[PDB]
């Protein structure tokens, strides 16, 4: 299986209550290893996972320096955008940013990301060729012209391919016990009656990592995607993930339905009959 | 490993 | 443009009376990030409750996990109360061993 590393940063202005709050986190695949909160008294990058605190003070002081430089950059970006768009200073505004790289079962580069959003909408993003920028609006293309002239796309590509990947390959090593495990789901089925004329069949998947999974329902092999409720994939809190799918079926016909589960950790897809 | 630009650059 | 949270309350492990567990409330798909979440015991707030660090998905929507340790009882009821800019009143979602 391939792998990914991401850092997600959020900056929320709070007018009248002081300077914007900046939160940044980071992930290897679906596991978060770090945190920075601009309101925390620590003012340091912090370990969120048992395999990253084996790093030495050379790591944490250097990480801390870069994320706080990012923090003041995004804090100033909020005012530039506020002026770009002529928006009121009484409104709260949000700047989101994410970057990172993907690597394969080999360990070498696949793709990388450098991108920003403003009030939940795309602003400027590095194209997947990593040589050019997509820009949503007119204001973002000012930033595009400023960024193309200053050659930042060339420096970020150097980071994404060079530094991001080697740190990724290192974390996958420091933590290979937890990170490269794939736990298959524990799948079962529960039966909830409603009326005499109808009842609900629910198909569960529990304790699986990574989060990518597919649950589907079939009627006699006809794949019934109508009247099937399927919830978003929720974390269990111990590092694993959960999910379930359900169908309302007329009793007594529950025998004709089959749940279908596919996950990286399964040798072959599971099918379940009530 | 977090990103670092030699000179930080804004919007 | 805003978005309403999608709320899920549930237990870390399947529920058995008397064994300790964790009680989760997962909110997702909302925007902006300001949100209030309480876990309720028979209508009253549980006051040692921890939340995951703020992150977001590919569509920029935010997700958070509020969780705490509890030991369930047949008589005890638990619920999750959430408030957001998109909700004209707070939203209470009851816990169910089967959902």
């Amino acid at each position: 299986g391939s792998h990914s590393m991401r850092y997600f940063s959020t900056s929320v202005s709070r007018p009248g209550r002081g300077e914007p709050r900046f939160i940044a986190v980071g992930y290897v695949d679906d596991t978060q290893f770090v945190r920075f909160d601009s309101d925390a008294a620590s003012q340091r990058m912090e370990p969120r996972a048992p395999w990253i605190e084996q790093e030495g003070p050379e790591y944490w002081d250097e990480e801390t320096g870069k994320v706080k430089a990012h923090s003041q950059t995004d804090r100033e970006n909020l005012r530039i955008a506020l002026r770009y768009y002529n928006q009121s200073e009484a409104g709260s505004h949000t700047l989101q940013m994410m970057f990172g790289c993907d690597v394969g079962s080999d360990g070498r580069f696949l793709r990388g990301y450098h991108q920003y959003a403003y009030d939940g909408k795309d602003y400027i993003a590095l194209k997947e060729d990593l040589r050019s920028w997509t820009a949503a609006d007119m204001a973002a293309q000012i930033t595009k012209r400023k960024w193309e002239a200053a050659h930042v796309a060339e420096q970020q590509r150097a980071y994404l391919e060079g530094t991001c990947v080697d740190g990724l390959r290192r974390y996958l090593e420091n933590g290979k016990e937890t990170l490269q495990r794939t736990d298959p789901p524990k799948t079962h089925m529960t039966h909830h009656p409603i009326s005499d004329h109808e009842a609900t069949l629910r198909c569960w998947a529990l304790g699986f990592y990574p989060a990518e999974i597919t649950l589907t329902w079939q009627r006699d092999g006809e794949d019934q995607t109508q009247d099937t409720e399927l919830v978003e994939t929720r974390p269990a809190g111990d590092g694993t993930f959960q999910k379930w799918a359900a169908v309302v079926v007329p009793s007594g016909e529950e025998q004709r339905y089959t749940c279908h589960v596919q996950h990286e950790g399964l040798p072959k897809p599971l099918t379940l009959r009530w | 490993l977090y990103k670092k630009l030699k000179r930080e650059i804004t919007f | 443009i805003q978005r309403t949270p999608k709320i899920q309350v549930y237990s870390r492990h399947p529920a058995e009376n008397g064994k300790s567990n964790f009680l989760n409330c997962y909110v997702s798909g909302f925007h902006p990030s300001d949100i209030e979440v309480d876990l309720l015991k028979n209508g009253e707030r549980i006051e040692k409750v921890e939340h995951s660090d703020l992150s977001f998905s590919k569509d920029w929507s935010f997700y958070l996990l509020y969780y705490t340790e509890f030991t369930p009882t047949e008589k005890d009821e638990y619920a999750c109360r959430v408030n957001h800019v998109t909700l004209s009143q707070p939203k209470i979602v009851k816990w169910d061993r089967d959902m």
